[PDB]
């Protein structure tokens, strides 16, 4: 199950996803926040369907009290909801990567979103795309040397045909399983272009701000 | 009289861009490729005449709806040329046609030169909100387009000149920020402070003119030519500042700039340059080397209007200490967006700044151009020197000398073209500061060295010996020149005897 | 997400 996609809404329309890495702690990013007003904004818990059609048996609306800006070189934001959320069979929490660690290239990695799909007629169900942990030397190499890559980020490609995150999925994660556990490790950021066939995603790399999110979350 | 690569297009040029060693020609109806080496004609894109139609939609190719009952033929005047390299290298052209519309270039590969094969329309029809128009771009009256990488997304600082033409459903505004949509396929606006506009009620009025545009401190910079209040009858020149959000404008702030003469007010910029100093004007206006100068052209106003009076000056604003000036605190609120009578005036990112006192300087040059009309400026740095490539309205180029304590004899001084120098500008720095210079003209584009024009022009042995070092020049016995040209060998930077 | 499936995949 995947109870921990969060929906951030800004003026009652889906603007970003989110991951609940704590039960009042909701990890995003930057891009997704236009207004500095928390009033504007809403999150919604333990949907499939972006508009939450099938399942007012299980979401859980929630108002924003506080917004928590990392580091200037990431685009990361920790959320605090002005409730916690309660924890049932489609609402959990996602394990963040320790602050010392990595997963080697060719891991198997899921990103979520409710965002762009490219399709004439989107249903507004949850997607998945499949993508494979690539190492920053060959990341830099695929995307032609136009970008240098920092310690703070995380590439992720699909094989052969072109899929990944685009407008709608910013925020969400980059799930793969680390040490017998799913675990949010990476942080859908805006791209050079959405899934260019061969081209792979540049996400930002939560195990290296792993040590500023527990300085946070850990209240 | 020189013999410098040149290139003639066949319509008048309005925008210059350099990118992997060829130069991109914004031009009525064509975008043209040159070569850097030589400016030989690449290839070319024929952006117009265009049919427009108030049925036929932007970004449609109605070639069809020639023969009409309500079509029209126009000229696409191009209003903005911009290389985008943090998607698939491409190339942004805005004209003033099918309501300012923009449209991408994609270049395959390893062709710069393909500006044909791969072409991308910026339109995409508006479903929820058709009231507001963000793929309509660029004004026919008058536009600046400042393109930048903000919060991972391309951002686009637009300031457009406006008139009293209502169009519904494709309006324009006056200063805003868009940003590309990922799928490269339209703009969008983020919030209702992505747009700072004039009151429809001065529209007409108050004119607007954005003569400069740049990015420093992540800041964005925006330069003007409006009027000092709305009900004055006098122009002013402005310079805007707002925080480098994509979310919207933040901070937005104008105060005026003033070019003084020892008093005499050089009210109106014609044109502006933004680069580093050199290590003798560093010091000479308390800056560092690593410090952004704002160098402004600047022209005395013909009484009670906007044109100029053929009388300039020229002085440098160091950003540092312009925003020193915007942070110093009297202050009025922004008339030509609130009424000037309203709630938010009467108070003290959500409110509009206008600044009461203007920021002045001394002209640089000393009165030196107070007999000429100045439009064009482009700075560089020689060695400890900062030298000033300069465009006249008579289609004079000159290269000189700018020193806080007295002016110099221009060393480049020449008649380019019977046109005036037009203040799109292009300095190229190759290794150790000996490039070039891209000087339009009309429908001519010129490549003049940065090193100077020669030696042989020089007179006397005065003017031979004021001359700058980099250009290597002495006298021999009766002409001026290089040390390994010197037939007789008496060649001195030192001494004039009474030749 | 471009190139994706419902999520259950
Ligand atoms: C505008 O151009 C059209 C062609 O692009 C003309 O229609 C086309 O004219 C051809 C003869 O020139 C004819 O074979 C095509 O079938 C016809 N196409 C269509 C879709 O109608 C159009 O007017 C035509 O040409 C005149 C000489 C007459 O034959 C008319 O009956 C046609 O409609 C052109 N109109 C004008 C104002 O020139």
């Amino acid at each position: 199950n995947i109870g921990w996609m969060v929906s951030l809404r800004y003026r009652n329309k889906h603007i970003c996803g989110g991951s609940l890495i704590k039960e009042s702690w909701v990890l995003t990013a930057r891009q997704c926040f236009p207004s500095r007003d928390l009033k504007d904004y809403e999150a919604w818990l333990g949907i499939h369907d972006v508009h939450g059609r099938g399942d007012e048996k299980c979401k859980q609306v929630l108002n924003v009290s506080q917004l928590v800006y990392g580091p200037e070189g990431s685009d990361l934001v920790l959320m605090k909801l002005a409730r916690p959320a309660v924890l049932d069979d489609f609402v959990s929490t996602i394990d963040l990567p320790n602050y010392g660690s990595t997963i080697p290239e060719k891991t198997s990695c899921s990103v979520y979103g409710w965002g762009y799909t490219g399709l004439i007629n989107y249903d507004g169900l949850l997607r998945v795309a499949h993508l494979y942990i690539m190492g920053n030397e060959k990341c830099s190499q695929h995307h032609r040397g136009k970008v240098t890559l920092n310690e703070s980020e995380i590439c992720a490609g699909a094989e052969k045909i072109g899929s990944g995150p685009c407008e709608g999925d910013y925020g969400g994660p980059l799930v793969c399983e680390q040490h017998k556990m799913r675990m949010v490790l990476g942080v859908i950021v805006p791209g050079r272009g959405c899934a260019i066939p061969n081209r792979p995603g540049i996400f930002v790399r939560v195990a290296y701000y792993a040590k500023w999110i527990h300085k946070i979350i850990l209240t | 009289k020189y013999q410098l690569p040149n290139f003639t297009a066949e319509t008048p040029i309005q925008n210059v861009i350099l990118h992997e060693h060829h130069i991109f020609l914004g031009a009525t109806n064509y975008i043209y490729v040159l070569n850097e080496e030589d400016l030989q004609k690449v290839a070319e894109y024929k952006t117009g005449p265009v049919l427009e139609h108030p049925d036929c939609f932007p970004c449609q190719d109605c070639s069809s709806k020639a023969n009409l009952s309500g079509g029209v033929w126009k000229d696409n005047i191009n209003m903005a040329l911009v290389v985008d390299t943090y998607y698939d290298d491409q190339l942004i052209s805005c004209g003033s046609v099918n309501r300012g519309t923009c449209q991408r270039h994609v270049f395959p590969h390893n062709h710069t030169a393909d500006i044909q094969s791969e072409v991308h329309c910026i339109f995409s029809p508006q479903i929820e909100e058709p009231s507001q128009c963000p793929d309509c771009v660029v004004s026919a009256l008058g536009a600046k387009v400042l393109s930048s990488v903000k919060d991972r997304f391309i951002n686009f600082f637009v300031g457009n000149t406006i008139n009293s033409s209502y169009f519904p459903d494709h309006p324009l505004h006056s200063i805003s920020v868009r940003r590309l949509k990922e799928t490269k396929d339209g703009f969008m606006f983020l919030t209702d402070q992505s747009y700072i506009d004039v009151l429809p009620e001065f529209r007409d009025s108050y004119p607007i003119k954005y003569v400069h545009a740049f990015e420093s401190n992540n800041f964005i910079y925006f330069l003007t030519v409006q009027r000092e209040t709305l009900d004055a009858q006098t122009f002013h020149t402005r310079i805007i500042r707002f925080c480098s959000i994509n979310s919207g404008l933040h901070s937005y702030m104008e105060m005026p700039l003033e070019c003084i003469l020892t008093k005499e007010v050089f009210n109106i910029l014609q044109a502006a340059y933004v680069s580093k100093p050199g290590a003798q004007l560093a010091r000479q206006i308390g800056a560092s080397l690593n410090d952004d100068i704002l160098f402004g052209v600047f022209a005395q106003s013909k009484p009670d209007s906007a044109e100029p009076m053929d009388r300039s000056a020229m002085c440098a604003f160091p950003i540092k200490y312009v925003n020193d000036f915007f942070n110093k605190i009297n202050v009025r609120c922004l008339q030509h967006f609130y009424g000037p009578n309203h709630e938010h005036c009467f108070n003290r990112d959500e409110y509009r700044t206008e600044f009461t006192t203007a920021l002045q300087r001394v002209d640089l040059f000393m009165g030196q151009f107070s007999e000429v009309l100045l439009t064009s400026i482009s700075t560089f740095i020689k060695g400890d020197l900062t030298i000033a490539n300069l465009g006249t309205s008579e289609g004079r180029f000159m290269q000189v000398v700018v020193s806080r304590s007295g002016p110099s004899t221009p060393h480049v001084n020449f008649l380019l073209d019977s046109h005036p120098v037009s203040p799109e500008v292009i300095v190229e720095h190759t290794l150790n500061q000996n490039g070039y210079t891209l000087v339009i003209t009309g429908k001519k584009i010129t490549k003049i060295p940065l090193n100077g024009l020669g030696c042989r022009h020089f007179q006397s042995c005065s003017q031979c010996l004021s001359a700058p070092p980099f250009v290597q020049c002495g006298w021999c016995h009766d002409k001026c020149v290089r040390s390994e040209e010197c037939l007789s060998g008496t060649w001195t930077q030192q001494i004039c005897l009474p030749a | 997400i471009v190139g994706g499936y419902p999520w259950w995949m």
